[PDB]
RNA sequence: GGCCAGCAUCAGUUUUGGUGGCAGGAUAAAUCCAUAGGAAUGUAGCUUGCCUCGGUAAGUAUUAUAGCCUGUG
RNA sequence: AGAACUGGCGAUGCGGGAUGAACCGAACGUAGAGUUAAGGUGCCGGAAUACACGCUCAUCAGACACCACAAAAGGUGUUAG
RNA sequence: UUUGCUCCACACAAUAUAGAUGGAUACGAAUAAGGCGUCCUUGUGGCGUCGCUGAACCAUAGCAGGCUACGAAUUGCAAUGUCAUUUUGCGUGGGGAUAAAUCAUUUGUAUACGACUUAGA
């Protein structure tokens, strides 16, 4: 119902989250999907590094830069994904992607927003517990990433301002229902408890 | 106060179709709330109006209206069918409808 | 020796004596207690002061409920109305916070525009001294 | 198939506290600390007791039970590294070439060497481990002794100066060369 | 498929030289009466000299349970036909009615020996009357006493397509 | 006097809900009630090292300070 | 290479099998509404990230018959007998 | 030659939207585990409590929302009944800044031609 959706990646399935995004960015959704770089890939790493390897036998002979282009940041390789499921040589498909921002990490102008979840694509909910799996920063920093070490030096970083956010809200909302509970007696919560509220 | 709105916003997906051949004649609408044709069946015989702009000032403004119905209930997921008076252009796939509750029954 | 902190999980667990709340079906929204256990993922229900029949159901169609009564293995309709009422698990229930915050989404669901108009002016008259209270 | 609840036990001797949870493992008691990290496979623990602790996995089918037993007796392990330390003797055996072994100390961690391996020039290195202390024998003068509480770390240490002493392009009938390990055992008893 | 027992009387056409023939029973699980019915000829005639044309069906009852909310071990003996061969096999299932048990017979021998409906026939199904004679361990693990255990792992349904918290399977 | 819409009452084709009555079967089978018999994944009680009002221990005891199964009506 | 019966292509579009003269469905005036066939319902792509019971983890898995390749012989890998 | 240029304020006139008309409402980590509150012998602590969907939370009444501290009817039984944001030009007043590139000539570290690299008030 927003209207630009924030996606955090983290432990969520590559195929299964590509295509609801898929989905929703042809029907019109702008959606942008933070901190590709912890998404997660069912089969274990071996099995997946040797598709990779598959796929980077595939060029054109007589000219390589002509061939199929292996993107190999996680976001790049989210956004193989999607492309794959969106109609992307029409003026369709290409309007939907452009509605589509895939970054590693969070930065500044989403670290201050509200992140969803997918639930149809989490790995959590959709593997079996005791299945491998595959991280997809590995598997880029495998086959030839070279930033994965920025990544997570500019993560933490992230990581303490937010949490040295959280408490300064967590200590206001202790202060806020250590003094919403003086009213919550009176006759007007009284009456509002009777309409459910 | 704030809000004025009288209506439920959807989307227009795509044209009525099989795999390879669409049917231009039915437009098929995402109404943003629905999810079963059980409680899509509320919002059949509504009007739909498409709003967009113009640049010809035509009878006093820029802005131009495109209306229709809504005919029936599509597949198991809070999909409808709408039929307009000139259809819609393809363009829109996935572009803001308003449904409005003007022929009511509550 | 130094008390060893092993602690994991405190999981509600399927067993003879277990209330369910059915989630699908015919019953949806209704307590019954497990009566016997038919196999790994299906169970035989039977909660005879709501009115549902004695079934054989999935572990599916139902949810767990964190309280428990001890009845004995594959009781019948009577035994189990007379137990339940003795356990007083109604009454157990309706005091948890599951049953109010589900009672609660019934209630809001009921509510004419007027009721959401009363709504309204009664939250705003709350958060006027609530505001002014933190303030 | 699938089970519906097997089941194993750990006794916990006196003097030692086993702190688990969310399946990071930590026993300390007479010789040390020891933490081991068995997030990879799903399986419950319960302290029953002050004396034992249950360990347990719901349905599993023969493979979560097969690897519960490899649970316990990595507990087991590191319990009894701790009561009773772990220890394992080594001999050299040479036919022509006196293996030269002493113990450097580098730039880095306390490596220990090997000289005129078959006449070799070449001199060969082992990286130890932090856990493990490096000693010789008294009375017997071909013998080295690793010690610690980590079985892995003190197995595979005394493994690591084997697969380097290993006669290459000739025959291993023949050539019975190196450094072997001899006794598997506990430094308390 | 929704499988009913059924109970079909049937009976060789009379003639002159015996104008009272002999009256066959058969108990047939199957969806309907009219399947029941051809599973009754098809029965039949490798028993007796006897066609459809060459006989008559006197009657077919539909067999209710006689306790359906009571947890009963069935044991089924049933032949069935693989890719080389015939063989006999013995399962016990653990269910409240036979209906329900010749169902989840007809998925697990679909699912574990790939023979379909028309493979298999079934032999016998008897309610094993103690807890004895139950001797196959995926329904004796079940008979004992004060039995429970945890489901460690709940997904919850996702009725909408994005969720604002990180959802956590307890239990 | 027409073209474009909206509503109502209808007509043809169709689609999707709510609700009532009747008939059939083992005149559903069940549940429930009554009676007779039974056993255990054995309930009280009685033996039983200390001992948790007989609980851990393991016997005895077929309703007892829980219940179940089967037959009959 | 040569025959027997039927159906078809040739003379034939349409929905499906990605595409294909022959396979499946169904044969065609121009339109509207409804319902279906064969085939499908994650996304491309209209339609259940339906429901129910099991099996499989493959360092070239496997996924719509014709059909677009596969055997003999092994594996206390796993499950059932 | 303040006829040129830039920035600002608003007075307007033109064109285009892949589609705004209450709020994109911020810990991190695990899921065979967590969140919050309190206490404390501050710990991989004790106790309480919660989840079982955001079906939430927050805003939300006033002529498209007024004056005071009465008005809105006659848009006639519906006809979006227009309020949003980039590009661009003109006009007023209010500041601010005073250049290079290419051709032609030339060099040869370059060169098929362009290009490159040099030099010249």
């Amino acid at each position: 119902s927003q209207p630009v959706v924030v996606i955090d990646a983290k432990d969520h399935l590559l195929g299964r989250l590509a295509s609801t995004i898929a989905k929703q960015v042809l029907n019109g959704q702008k959606i942008v999907v933070v901190r590709a770089e912890a998404l997660n890939i069912s089969g274990e790493f071996f099995r997946n590094k040797l598709k990779y390897h598959d796929f980077l036998r595939k060029a054109t002979a007589f000219n390589k830069t002509r061939g199929p282009f292996h993107f190999r940041a996680p976001s790049r390789i989210l956004y193989k994904a999607i492309r794959g499921m969106v109609s992307h040589k029409t003026a369709r498909g290409k309007a939907a992607l452009e509605r589509l921002k895939i970054f590693e990490g969070i930065p500044p102008p989403y670290d201050k927003k509200k992140r969803v979840v997918v639930p149809q694509a989490l790995r959590v909910l959709r593997l079996k517990p005791g299945r491998k799996y595959t991280t997809l920063g590995k598997l880029s920093t495998s086959v030839g990433w070279k930033y994965e070490d920025v990544v997570a030096k500019l993560e933490d970083k992230r990581k303490v301002r937010s949490a040295e956010y959280y408490a300064k809200k967590r200590a206001f909302t202790k202060k806020v229902s250590s003094a919403s509970a003086a009213a919550s007696e009176s006759d007007v919560a009284k009456q509002l408890a009777s309409f459910g509220y | 106060a704030e809000s004025h709105r009288l209506y439920v916003k959807g989307k227009h997906l795509s044209y009525q179709r099989s795999k390879r051949v669409n049917n231009p004649n039915v437009s098929l609408i995402k109404i943003e709330g629905v999810a079963t044709p059980q409680d899509a069946q509320f919002y059949l015989g509504k009007r739909i109006a498409y709003v967009y702009r113009a640049s010809k000032e035509v009878r006093g403004s820029k802005i131009r209206v495109m209306w229709g119905k809504v005919t029936r209930t599509h597949g198991n997921s809070g999909v409808v069918r709408a039929t307009f008076r000139n259809n819609l252009p393809a363009k829109t796939f996935g572009a803001s409808v308003r449904i409005f509750l003007y022929p009511s029954n509550i | 020796s130094t008390d060893s902190i092993v602690k994991a999980s405190n999981w509600r667990l399927v067993e003879v004596g277990r209330v369910v709340l059915i989630k699908k079906g015919q019953s949806a929204g209704k307590l019954a207690a497990i009566v016997e256990i038919i196999d790994q993922k299906k169970v035989l229900i039977d909660g005879p002061k709501a009115g549902v029949p004695r079934q054989a159901i999935n572990l599916g169609q139902v949810v767990l409920t964190p309280l428990t009564f001890a009845l004995p293995r594959g009781a019948r309709t009577a035994t189990v109305s007379k137990k339940w009422a003795a356990a007083a698990v109604c009454e157990k229930w309706a005091a948890s916070s599951w049953a109010k915050k589900i009672a609660q989404r019934e209630r809001r669901a009921a509510l004419t525009d007027f009721e959401r108009f009363q709504v309204m002016v009664l939250r705003k008259q709350k958060r006027y001294t609530v505001k002014k209270a933190l303030a | 198939m699938k089970y519906i609840q097997t089941e194993q036990q750990i006794e916990v001797p006196e003097g030692v506290t086993v702190s688990i949870k969310s399946r990071i493992v930590k026993v300390v008691g007479p010789r040390g600390t020891l933490t081991k990290n068995l997030k990879h496979i799903d399986v419950t623990f319960t302290k029953v007791n002050n004396q034992l602790i249950k360990v347990a996995v719901h349905n599993g089918g023969r493979k979560h039970v097969a690897a519960l037993r490899t649970v316990k007796s990595l507990v087991d392990n590191m319990i009894t590294g701790v009561t009773k330390g772990y220890k394992y003797k080594m001999r050299y055996v040479y036919a022509h070439f006196p293996i030269n072994v002493n113990i450097v100390e580098k730039d880095g961690a306390k490596f220990i060497e090997v000289r005129n391996f078959l006449g070799d020039k070449k001199i060969r290195n082992v990286p130890v481990r932090d856990g493990v202390t490096i000693e010789f024998s008294t009375n017997v003068k071909d013998e080295i002794v690793l010690s610690g509480n980590s079985v892995e770390d003190v197995s595979q240490n005394a493994a690591d100066l084997q697969q380097i002493c290993r006669v290459r392009n000739k025959d291993i009938r023949k050539f019975l060369d190196g450094i072997y390990v001899s006794h598997k055992g506990f430094i308390t008893e | 498929a929704h499988f009913k027992e059924y109970q079909v009387i049937g009976r060789r056409l009379p003639t002159e030289s015996v104008p009272e023939p002999k009256l066959f029973r058969m108990r047939i699980f199957a969806s309907n009466e009219v399947i029941a019915k051809s599973r009754y000829w098809y029965f039949l005639q490798k028993l007796h000299k006897v066609k459809k044309a060459s006989g008559e069906i006197v009657s077919i009852n539909q067999i209710n349970e006689a306790h359906p909310t009571k947890v009963k071990n069935f044991g089924v003996w049933v032949r069935y036909d693989s890719r080389s061969g015939t063989h006999n096999m013995y399962k016990e299932i653990r269910d409240v009615s036979r209906v329900a048990a010749v169902e989840t017979l007809y998925q697990d021998m679909a699912a574990r020996h790939r023979a379909r409906f028309r493979s298999i026939h079934i032999l016998k199904v008897a309610e094993i009357e103690k807890t004895a004679d139950v001797k196959r361990q995926y329904v004796k693990q079940f008979l004992t006493k004060d039995l429970k255990f945890p489901l460690p792992h709940r997904v919850q349904k996702s009725t909408k397509t994005f969720s604002y918290k990180r959802p956590s399977t307890f239990y």
